[PDB]
């Protein structure tokens, strides 16, 4: 023998809802640390908690569009920052505050080229004069003083362009890699809500303006605070959008128009972890724009890797509700601010290496803390042994991210997605990558199909027999509120009118009939109005 | 496949002009040495006030290296008054696009600035200058008169330009109108014989060109990168442009043809921001006369194992079929952020096998981002998907990344050998390479012993040394080498022959060379014609049975070959290469006499049986088959035993059952060499005598359908023996069945109408679905699931309707998805209920009259459903608020279904059927 160990190391315990922490350096990560010695071939499994922990320190970086197009935006904004911590100051007690602009590249055919002089000045068709051409402008670093972003807001000053997709994605890499004229709490919960109303310019389109630099993804800015590069670099690609992203561990929030929305759920759709929000017109909709997403923010806990030998590989089995676990995930949703939720990882070597600390990471996307595991190896015609497929020799070891006998099985579960996000649309299980549907009479890629399934007035009973009954199933799981996420509310007497949902009826166990309603509209909306006082047998 | 990397064509340029961005070879017909031409944005000339108006420079190809420039226009900045530029030559990027006919030369400046001929500008409309030899003109088919960015003033063309066939210049403006783009195709000698140095329009005869489109298509980036190839009919090429911006960040590539310049075929990009278009190449990649698109997104993500998108991009190349539609498949860059299909450049053939390659190129890969040239080859399958090659930069870094690859061309020979050749352009270390393809040598071997079998009491060579007559056995190889281009005459190889390889480092070799004793003997050889197998022999023998033991493990010859240098051109020599897929090692079997006796030779008895189990494979899916062989010896010995089991088309081998005890685990091994399938196993190379094998052998049978009726596997056992080598061969037939589990689902929305029904009006004569009652909604499905998918079936639902002559569920109408129709026996909606405007408890039919709605189905796949839809709702005259106990009514709903036609005919069918019912019930819930 030469025994597999996973001797834990450092553990601060996860800070039960402190935030302000005095002198107890928060932590929502359980154990800080810890090390395994794996011998060859051999695998070893431990556990990791995170927390999402009360009342935690709010960074909020506010990037707005300064196209004319912002002049009535400009206008109910300069309010903001005082409205803006009233609210935010009912979730935190430290809350940092900061700003920015951004346009477009200040160049040739973005810009107002430089027809007469008198335009590398202004607006000058319409008589209403502006600001020239910036792209991307950094006045108030985040701080403390929230009345004072008032002050700089009200002191901008809008501008114009020709082009009608704005540069921002330059933007938006500045105000990331720029940590230090942004001003980052390291321990704190950053955010970066992005404004506007117009496309914007992907990496590429920088060659028509003479751009073949692509974007490094340094820090580019200069004392005066305007993006030096902007004209000598090409737009960041989404990718390297998302590298830089999670690395400085800043949440994009995309407070975008009506008109150009659609579009920018897509560009989420490939930035992971990325928010996005229906903005208003007058922008005035903003902050209880902000406070929602902050919500969304902290309601997932997506476990990252970084690092990590190729010869060993992780495998998660994720628990986020009484106990009861699943299987292959390693993330959670519907979790509300103060949550603990556990792992539960699994190291194992495909025939031990050459020697070195060799130290990989775990955390969760947005968190600061996490569990850095440093491992060590204890270990010091043909070959019909496959059919192949990643297949090996030996006897067939499979490869990471791949299981199974032939190597056939996979351990992804991202093509078991879904539009509400959960595995299989929750009527079937993820499978070698395929969901395979519990069949209740359903079908599809992830068994999001089911014509034959009970319209929604039957799914949720359940829901106002529980958060209005305290009663029926759910109530008995403890599985009431992670579940049933949606929000209830007693109707005054008769309900909505509104034509774009659904009214119910049912008895309950006291064999009287509730008369509800299911709605959804602007930012993901799901009410269940529930006529107070069901009409029951009277005598 | 392979390119001299060794020594190739370092052509270099000034610090900062981007020397490279732009490549091409230039043919004039005028001359009998081709040259290199070398694009260089940003380089400062002497034109008057012009301050990096970019050049073009003609490298010579004569090793010297001497290149410089092209005289175009040495003119600066044009007046339209006194100290007012018409024009803006500074900082112009003349240079980003270079093509060449023979003799023609078109180059561009797609930042050329111009001030308008009415009030003071500044626009970017860009120009073209088009040489040939002497007579020099400008081409700026956007400087038109009208101007503005709703109309060609931020064109930029020649942002790409290209030649068609016929001499025709395909061109484009990424800013034309809205950025939309433009394509403008302009016949050559229409430019030249048109062009008047005092006009800043020109109106061009025979020019092609784009409309404006609507408002939605802004910043598309039409002309973005172009190629020119034939898409329609026969005749002139089309236009083939990237539009990276196109639809939502999707990017399209669209295919106007050369003549009217109408819209033929086109294509989108499947990820947003990936820029599906960057790039584009017309050629045929499968030698079969019909142009191939390839389609770059550099910027595209995929998935890695973790599942995590990864930045490295695809490479869309999709095949046209004869019949106008395409076969499109995918390629995916290798590593993150190396841009892959930055730059496509087809080539013709670096290895002149019948088929034209393709180079991909990610600028960014490698180690320190210095780019590297994947070169995948073509064959007629399609383009096979595996680099053949990769160019790695070799340049630093001095400002910004080396761009090595980003800008490409190869399909012309710049020196003297029959294989074309490669220009790469590393921008960042302001320099261009040449990369000379080499001669492709492809060379049959052929090898084998003599006497094959060895009787160890054969006296026939005397020993070297000593006069010791010994057993006798001489083995000759030889081989045959033609090329295929500047080469021949000399092809030189070095061979080596060796005894008993099966012999480890143990030293138990039996069998030596005459002359000279080891079981190794060294030699070189030379050729040159097709077909002169230029030969030679070796006398070897074996060592006595007093001094080694063996008992059969065939005394195995071995031949290894290997070509040499100095065997090319005089401008120094390219040293040729074998084709990649021939293999320099040959080897056969040399056995002893045993066991064969008494008549001196081995004739095995052989045969392979199969008892042809679970005989059945249901058409659809993939059916598991194993099959149970027993190879069997009944004569004397059997060298080179081996089991040829012939599988179909839809067969697949995927291995030797070992988890079962009682059955052999054969080191068998799936092969195609010749245009047949079939598994190859190992029976023993001396399968003794009486030696008995019975292994089974795992499959996957996929479905074909109409296949006739059975799916048969061809048995036979072979063997090196010279009398009776085989086995009566033995076919075994596995019958394919049907099987298609169809279901039918089945339910009602609002399940349970609980009637005291809230706020309703008994109307005389009602016009909407207010005045009536509930929606109530049945919903009926029709599911195949069984493997085989079935093509007719029927759908009969009974409705309620009425009773007493009283309606119950009045039916507004009914939708479907899917391969149905139906038909209602009695007519649907009669009161023309349109919308708002502003006998116990079971009532299902028997009891009630029926409304019978029959469908007609037909082609449901394996896993596709049929639904019909109903959109009823209760008349709420289910009263009668007195007499007995109008509590408790039901509204039952059935449907059933039967198939009665399947695609396949000559296998047994069977009638699938079955019903469903859904109850709506409408109680009376508070009383
Ligand atoms: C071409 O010459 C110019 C001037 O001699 C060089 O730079 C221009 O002028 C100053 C000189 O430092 C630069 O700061 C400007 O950026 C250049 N002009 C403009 C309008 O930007 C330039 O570096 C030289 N180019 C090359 C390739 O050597
Ligand atoms: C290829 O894509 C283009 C653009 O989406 C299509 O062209 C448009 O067709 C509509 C239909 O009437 C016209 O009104 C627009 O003016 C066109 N837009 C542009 C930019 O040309 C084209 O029809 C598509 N399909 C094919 C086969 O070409
Ligand atoms: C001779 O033995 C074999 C015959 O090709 C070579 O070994 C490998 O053979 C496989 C064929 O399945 C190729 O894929 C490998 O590329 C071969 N190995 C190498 C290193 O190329 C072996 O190389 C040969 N050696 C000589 C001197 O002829
Ligand atoms: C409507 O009521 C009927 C019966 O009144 C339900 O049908 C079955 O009724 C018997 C009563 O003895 C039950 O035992 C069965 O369980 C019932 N079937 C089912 C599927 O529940 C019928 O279910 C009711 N309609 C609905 C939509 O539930
Ligand atoms: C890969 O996974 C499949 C999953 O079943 C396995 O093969 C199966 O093939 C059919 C489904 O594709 C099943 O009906 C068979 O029972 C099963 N057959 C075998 C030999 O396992 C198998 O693990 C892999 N596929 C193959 C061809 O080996
Ligand atoms: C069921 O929902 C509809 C709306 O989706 C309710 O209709 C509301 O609006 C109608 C016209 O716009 C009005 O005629 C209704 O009075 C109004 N409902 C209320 C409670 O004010 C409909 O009424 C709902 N069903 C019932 C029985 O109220
Ligand atoms: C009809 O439906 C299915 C076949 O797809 C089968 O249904 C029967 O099988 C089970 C019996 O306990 C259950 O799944 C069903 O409730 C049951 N239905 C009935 C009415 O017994 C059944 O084999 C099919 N029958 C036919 C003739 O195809
Ligand atoms: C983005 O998502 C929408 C969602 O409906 C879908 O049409 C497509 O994937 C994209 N559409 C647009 C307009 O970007
Ligand atoms: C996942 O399943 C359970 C969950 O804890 C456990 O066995 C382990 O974490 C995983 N499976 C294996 C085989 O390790
Ligand atoms: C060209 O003519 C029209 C479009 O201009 C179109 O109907 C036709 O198919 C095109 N091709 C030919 C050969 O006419
Ligand atoms: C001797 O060599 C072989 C091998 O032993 C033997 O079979 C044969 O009798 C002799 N050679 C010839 C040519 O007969
Ligand atoms: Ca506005
Ligand atoms: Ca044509
Ligand atoms: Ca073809
Ligand atoms: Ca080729
Ligand atoms: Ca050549
Ligand atoms: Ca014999």
């Amino acid at each position: 023998e030469f025994p597999v160990s996973e001797a834990r190391v450092l553990e601060d315990r996860p800070l039960s809802d402190k935030g302000s922490g005095d002198s107890s350096q928060v932590t929502q990560v359980s154990p800080q640390r810890i090390a395994l010695r794996l011998r060859p071939d051999d695998s070893k499994n431990f556990s990791i908690q995170v927390r999402q922990v009360e009342d935690y320190p709010v960074d909020i970086y506010y990037l707005m569009d300064l196209s004319y197009s912002m002049k009535d935006d400009l206008w109910s904004i300069q309010n903001l920052g005082t409205k803006l911590a009233t609210q935010m100051r009912k979730l935190t007690s430290n809350l940092r505050i900061g700003f920015g602009a951004f346009v477009d590249k200040p160049v040739s055919p973005y810009m107002y080229i430089s027809p007469p002089e008198a335009l590398e000045n202004p607006c000058y068709d319409m008589k209403t004069t502006c600001l020239p051409m910036f792209g991307y402008k950094h006045v108030l670093t985040l701080t403390d003083q929230v009345t004072r972003f008032n002050e700089e807001v009200k002191k901008q000053s809008v501008s114009r362009n020709r082009d009608a997709p704005e540069g921002g994605f330059d933007a938006i890499m500045q105000a990331t890699v720029c940590d230090e004229k942004i001003g980052w709490r390291n321990d704190a919960s950053h955010l970066l809500v992005f404004t506007t109303d117009a496309k914007t310019h992907i990496a590429l389109d920088g060659r028509l303006a003479g751009i073949v630099q692509p974007n490094d993804g340094q820090c580019h800015v200069g004392s005066d605070n305007h993006y030096s590069a902007s004209t000598t670099m090409d737009y960041p690609s989404l990718g390297l959008m998302t590298e830089k992203l999670s690395q400085k561990n800043i949440n994009l929030i995309f407070a975008v128009t009506e008109n150009v929305v659609n579009l920018y759920q897509n560009y989420s759709e490939l930035i992971p972890g990325t928010t996005v929000g229906v903005l208003s017109m007058d922008s005035s909709n903003v902050l209880q724009l902000i406070v929602d997403a902050y919500g969304k923010i902290r309601s997932k806990v997506e476990l990252e890797v970084r690092d990590l030998p190729e010869e060993l590989s992780l495998s998660f089995n994720a628990t986020c509700l009484n106990n009861e676990v699943i299987p292959g995930l390693k993330s959670c949703m519907g979790l509300k601010i103060g949550d603990t939720v556990s792992f539960s990882i699994e190291a194992k070597v495909r025939g031990c290496p050459q020697e070195k600390e060799k130290s990989f990471t775990i955390k969760p996307v947005g968190f600061k803390d996490s569990l850095i595991v440093q491992v060590t190896f204890d270990c010091d015609k043909g070959e019909m042994c496959s059919g192949h497929g990643q297949c090996s020799c030996g006897d067939c070891l499979c490869d990471s991210d791949w299981t199974g006998y032939y190597c056939n099985c996979t351990t992804r579960t991202d093509t078991c997605m879904s539009s509400n996000g959960l595995l299989c649309s929750g009527r079937g299980k993820c499978e070698c990558g395929s969901c395979v549907c519990i069949q209740p009479g359903s079908y599809g890629d992830t068994c999001e199909k089911c014509p034959t399934c009970p319209d929604a007035c039957t799914f949720k009973k359940e829901c106002v027999e529980c958060k209005k009954f305290d009663r029926e199933p759910y109530m008995t799981e403890n599985t009431c509120n992670r579940y049933c996420r949606d929000e209830i509310e007693s109707v005054k007497e008769l309900k909505d009118t509104g034509k774009d949902a659904v009214n119910c009826t049912y008895k309950n166990e006291d064999d009287c009939v509730v008369r509800f309603q299911y709605y959804e509209d602007s930012s993901g909306k799901s009410i269940l109005y529930v006529v107070e006082e069901p009409e029951c047998p009277k005598g | 496949f392979n390119l001299d990397v060794d020594s190739p064509a370092e052509y270099s340029g000034p610090e900062g002009s981007y020397f490279g961005f732009a490549v091409d070879f230039f043919v004039p017909s005028a001359s009998s040495r081709m040259f290199l031409l070398v694009g260089a944005p940003k380089a400062n000339t002497t034109q008057p006030g012009i301050v990096e108006g970019g050049q073009v420079l003609k490298c010579d190809w004569s090793s010297t290296r001497r290149c410089q420039p092209i005289e175009f226009d040495a003119t600066g900045n044009r007046d339209y008054a006194k100290d007012d530029p018409l024009e803006f030559k500074s900082h112009q990027w003349f240079g980003a696009s270079v093509r060449s006919k023979q003799d023609k030369i078109l180059a561009c400046a797609p930042l050329y600035h111009w001030r308008t001929e009415m009030k003071q500008e500044r626009e970017p409309v860009g120009t073209c200058f088009l040489q040939d030899g002497t007579k020099t003109v400008e081409y700026a088919p956007c400087r038109s008169q009208d101007i503005d960015a709703d109309g060609q003033g931020f064109c930029q063309g020649g942002f790409s330009i290209d030649f068609t066939k016929a001499d025709r210049v395909l061109l484009g403006g990424p800013g034309s109108f809205y950025w939309q783009g433009q394509l403008i195709s302009d016949q050559v000698a229409e430019i030249v014989s048109k062009y008047d140095p005092n006009v800043y329009s020109i109106k061009y005869n025979n020019q092609l060109a784009t409309r404006t489109a609507q408002a939605i298509f802004d910043d598309s980036y039409l002309g973005y990168s172009v190629a020119v190839g034939d898409f329609n009919g026969d005749g002139i090429d089309d236009f083939v442009s990237g539009v990276p911006r196109a639809a939502r960040t999707l990017g399209m590539v669209y295919i106007y043809d050369g003549k009217n310049m109408s819209s033929l075929y086109n294509f989108t990009g499947e990820q947003m921001a990936a820029y599906f278009g960057f790039s584009v190449a017309a050629t045929d990649i499968n030698g079969d006369d019909y142009a191939d698109v390839f389609i770059g997104a550099p910027l595209f993500m995929d998935r890695g194992s973790d599942g995590k998108l990864q930045e490295v991009g695809q490479v869309s190349v999709s095949l046209q079929r004869a019949s106008g539609d395409f076969q499109t498949t995918k390629l995916n860059g290798f590593e993150v952020f190396a841009r892959f299909g930055s730059a496509i450049a087809p080539l013709g053939d670096l290895d002149q096998d019948g088929f034209n390659d393709i180079a991909i190129a990610a600028p960014y890969g490698g180690e320190d981002k210095k780019g590297i040239v994947y070169i995948f080859n073509g064959r007629s399958t399609g383009l096979n998907a595996v680099p053949s090659q990769i160019l790695e930069g070799q340049w630093a870094a001095r400002s910004m990344p080396p761009s090595f690859g980003y800008s490409m061309k190869g399909a012309t020979d710049i020196d003297k050998n029959g294989y074309p050749d490669l220009i790469v352009g590393a921008f960042g270390v302001d320099r261009a390479i040449l990369y000379r393809a080499r001669p492709v040598i492809t060379v049959n071997a052929g090898l084998e012993v003599y006497p094959s079998i060895l009787n160890q009491d054969n006296k026939t060579c005397s020993l070297p040394g000593t006069a010791l007559k010994v057993s006798c056995f001489n083995v000759r190889f030889c081989l045959k080498a033609d090329g295929k281009g500047v080469l021949p005459r000399k092809l030189n190889f070095q061979v080596e022959l060796l005894l008993d390889k099966l012999k480890q480092k143990g030293a138990i070799r039996r069998a030596l060379f005459l002359y000279s004793r080891s079981p190794s003997h060294s030699k070189n050889m030379t050729i040159s014609r097709g077909g002169l197998m230029q030969c030679e022999e070796l006398i070897a023998y074996l060592r006595d049975e007093s001094e080694f033991r063996d008992k059969l493990t065939p005394i195995t010859i071995f031949m290894e070959y290997r070509l040499d240098y100095r065997t090319a051109a005089d401008t120094t020599g390219l040293q040729p290469i074998l084709n990649q897929f021939t293999p320099a090692n040959i080897s056969r079997q040399a056995h002893i006499l045993l066991d064969c006796g008494e008549d001196n030779v081995c004739k095995p008895k052989l045969e392979v049986s199969v008892d042809s189990d679970q005989k059945k494979i249901y058409i659809g899916d993939d059916n598991p088959l194993t099959l149970i062989v027993k190879a069997q010896n009944q004569g004397e010995g059997a060298y080179e035993a081996e089991l040829i089991v012939s599988i179909p088309l839809q067969a697949d081998f995927i291995g030797v059952v070992r988890n079962n005890e009682a059955l052999a685990r054969l080191s068998c091994a799936f092969k195609t060499e010749n245009q047949t399938r079939q598994v190859v196993c190992d029976l023993g190379n001396p399968m003794k005598a009486g030696t008995q094998l019975l292994a089974g052998l795992r499959f996957s049978v996929h479905q074909q359908s109409e296949m006739d009726t059975s799916v048969k596997f061809d048995l036979q056992i072979q063997s090196s023996n010279l009398f009776d080598k085989v086995s009566p061969v033995v076919s075994h037939k596995v019958d394919l069945a049907v099987l298609a589990a169809v279901e039918i689902r089945g339910v009602s929305s609002p399940d349970h109408v609980f009637l005291p029904i809230p706020n309703w009006e008994h109307k005389e004569n009602p016009e909407t679905e207010e005045d009536v009652g509930p929606v109530v909604q049945h919903i009926y499905e029709l599911r195949n699931n069984g493997p085989s998918s079935f093509s007719k079936a029927m759908l009969h639902l009974q409705w309620p309707y009425k009773y007493n002559n009283n309606t119950l569920l009045y039916i507004l109408h009914y939708d479907i998805d899917g391969p149905m129709n139906c038909t209602s026996d009695m007519e649907i909606n009669p009161l023309r209920i349109k919308i708002s405007s502003l006998d116990i408890h079971t009532l299902g039919c028997g009891v009630a009259q029926c409304l019978k709605i029959v469908c007609q189905v037909g082609r449901l796949d394996r896993g596709k459903s049929a639904i019909l839809y109903v959109k009823s709702l209760l008349w709420t005259e289910t009263f009668m608020n007195k007499e007995n106990q109008n509590h408790s009514y039901s509204l039952k709903s059935s449907a059933s279904f039967n198939v009665i036609e399947f695609p396949y005919k000559n296998l047994p069918i069977e009638d699938i059927t079955n019903s469903t019912l859904v109850t709506t019930n409408v109680t009376w819930g508070i009383q």
